[PDB]
């Protein structure tokens, strides 16, 4: 239920990327259940996605790119 | 120092005192893993 409800969820804030956002949390559960057969404990485990989200939220604000291109538009169009 | 001063009868108190603290202890081991840092969330 919590994805049924992370779906759901999904709508309310952005409104859009309830596909990515459900296979992308399944996958960082799944890549972890090897994680905890080495003994690793889920704070250790957490902790690691933790620190490497700070550092990709940052990330991304590094890589974005102005709405301001050229000298139309030519976003808003694309964007949908 | 034998069969003289008293004998012991209803020994069932016994074994139910025995009981009761099995199963506290049994349930005594579920929360055991949830104390400190290290704890882990119990759903219900
Ligand atoms: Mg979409």
């Amino acid at each position: 239920k919590i994805l049924v409800e992370l779906a759901q969820q999904q709508d309310r804030e952005i409104g859009d990327g309830t596909t990515s956002v459900v296979i992308i949390a399944s996958e960082l559960l799944k890549r972890a259940n090897e994680l905890v057969k080495n003994k690793i404990h889920p704070t250790t485990i957490i902790t690691g996605f933790r620190v490497a989200l700070r550092e990709a939220i940052r990330f991304i604000n590094e890589v974005l790119s102005t709405s301001v291109d050229t000298l139309g538009k030519e976003t808003l169009i694309n964007i949908a | 120092v034998p069969s003289n001063a008293t004998f012991k009868n209803k020994e069932k108190p016994q074994e139910v005192r025995k009981a009761n603290i099995i199963a506290a202890r049994s349930v005594a081991d579920a929360i055991r893993t949830s104390l400190g840092p290290k704890g882990m969330d119990k759903m219900i």
